[PDB]
């Protein structure tokens, strides 16, 4: 399996698709670590957001691990890290790749999904108080993304 | 495979015996080379006696496994 | 977490057949008894104690999203995105090591035209060979 | 829907140990109860009565099978 | 130095060992944490099942080393 993490790093450092940097850390390419960009028009524009990848060692045949290390403010993100999404859970196929959950991850940061939410407090912010949604998604992209 | 059984004081015989094998049809086979009814034989392997409802792969023995015959 | 499927390194201790002989006994005797056990086992113990054949179907207990992969392998697409070949590369307490699911399957690539039988031998291998004394003796102890 | 062996504290869930949680939603109270298996999750609107309460975990949980 | 002992698909215990301590030693220490007493622990590494007379130099140990530890099937 170790062949097809090659060929997903190799694609990754050649053109990365999303607008992230990501690459095996510790000589173990099991374990990689991610940094994710602020999309504009969002108020975490102007953040990078750390990352932590697990590759099971049946990849592709099961989907990767992923968690937040970057504290940030998401109705779908943890406040621990941890993450929803399905093409990571019920939905994940060998097709899938790294480069493809990583735009994921940007697109679901850029169009947030308050229909399910993993903290409802942020979902309704969002949804019914986009002021507030937008100040302390600022306030924590500055202090904690930079 | 086969396994080795040894007396106190007799030589040593050879019988041919699978792990399904109980320890009665040991007994049956030691009876039938030497002619020693099952019930005058007593069979110890690691210092642990064998008992008949049981089989070889219960005590873990194992191919040219030795067992001593007390009578 | 709550089920359970035999292990396949039991073979570190000499004794493993006999008490797995032995769970069968007790697993027999439990049903006798009429006192349930909060312990499971995997879909391919239950199809093998009852005699049914075991294919992907139990994999998809042991291994839900594996399976899902495995049969979208085998007809959602046309795979050969994995240079996997017939072999299993497995860590048996720091010592790695590789089986063979056919003679030869260390070299022969996995394509679509062998990947029908492919997932048959790796389905095979991971149920029923990989466990066969073992199962065997807990199901003699269980009958 | 089999407990953990030791018990409920012994729940896990993708990352590890996770215990059963219960969160707030303020969504219309017409919303059924949702959950993410994920982590034990329930996200639980907070119906008035007792009897709306059951009839809507009924429904969620029917609808899941 | 340092070393590291893991179950099947249990936790990970640390342990401060040398290399000249017999694997009694290592055994005594492992004891102390789980309470598995010497004569039921089985430690086993790089696939090669160890001995209490020989110690870690004799198996080549190093630092931030991984040995697996198993239940002693008794026969009887």
């Amino acid at each position: 399996a170790l062949k097809r993490i090659h060929k997903e790093l190799n694609d990754l450092a050649r053109d990365p698709p999303a607008q992230c940097s990501a690459g095996p850390v510790g000589d173990d390419m099991f374990h990689w670590q991610a940094t994710i960009m602020g999309p504009n028009d969002s108020p975490y524009q102007g953040g990078v957001f750390f990352l932590t990848i697990h590759f099971p060692t049946d990849y592709p045949f099961k989907p990767p691990k992923v968690a937040f290390t970057t504290r940030i403010y998401h109705p779908n993100i943890n406040s621990n890290g941890s993450i929803c999404l399905d093409i990571l859970r019920s939905q994940w196929s060998p097709a899938l790749t790294i480069s493809k959950v990583l735009l994921s991850i940007c697109s679901l940061l850029c169009d947030p999904n308050p229909d399910d939410p993993l903290v409802p407090e942020i979902a309704r912010i969002y949804k019914t108080d986009r002021e507030k949604y937008n100040r302390i998604a600022r306030e924590w992209t500055q202090k904690y993304a930079m | 495979m086969q396994i080795f059984v040894k007396t106190l004081t007799g030589k040593t015989i050879t019988l041919e015996v699978e792990p399904s094998d109980t320890i009665e049809n040991v007994k049956a086979k030691i009876q039938d080379k030497e002619g020693i009814p099952p019930d005058q034989q007593r069979l110890i392997f690691a210092g642990k006696q064998l008992e008949d409802g049981r089989t070889l792969s219960d005590y873990n023995i194992q191919k040219e496994s030795t067992l001593h015959l007390v009578l | 977490k709550t089920t359970f499927h035999p292990n396949r390194t039991s073979g570190i201790n000499p004794e493993h057949l006999s008490f797995f002989k032995f769970i069968g006994m007790i697993i027999g005797k439990a049903i006798r008894d009429q006192c349930f056990l909060d312990c499971h086992f995997s879909r391919e113990v239950y199809k093998n104690i009852l005699g049914r054949p075991v294919s992907l179907k139990d994999m998809e207990s042991l291994d839900p999203d594996y399976y899902k992969s495995l049969v979208w392998i085998l007809e959602n697409d046309i795979t050969d995105i994995i240079e996997e070949t017939f072999s299993v590369e497995t860590d048996d307490y720091g010592e790695h090591k590789v089986i063979n699911l056919i003679e030869g399957g260390k070299d022969i690539i996995v394509t679509e035209a062998n990947k029908q039988d492919y997932v048959k031998k790796v389905v095979e291998y991971k149920l029923q060979t990989s466990v066969k004394e073992q199962m065997d003796n807990f199901l003699v102890g269980f009958y | 829907s089999k407990v953990p062996l030791n018990g409920f504290k012994e729940l896990s869930g993708v990352n590890g140990v996770c215990k059963f949680s219960i969160h707030r939603d303020f969504g219309s109270s017409e919303r059924l109860p949702s959950s993410h298996t994920c982590f034990n999750q329930l996200n639980l609107p907070p119906y008035e009565s007792y009897e709306t309460l059951r009839g809507s975990l009924l429904l969620a949980i029917n609808e899941g099978h």
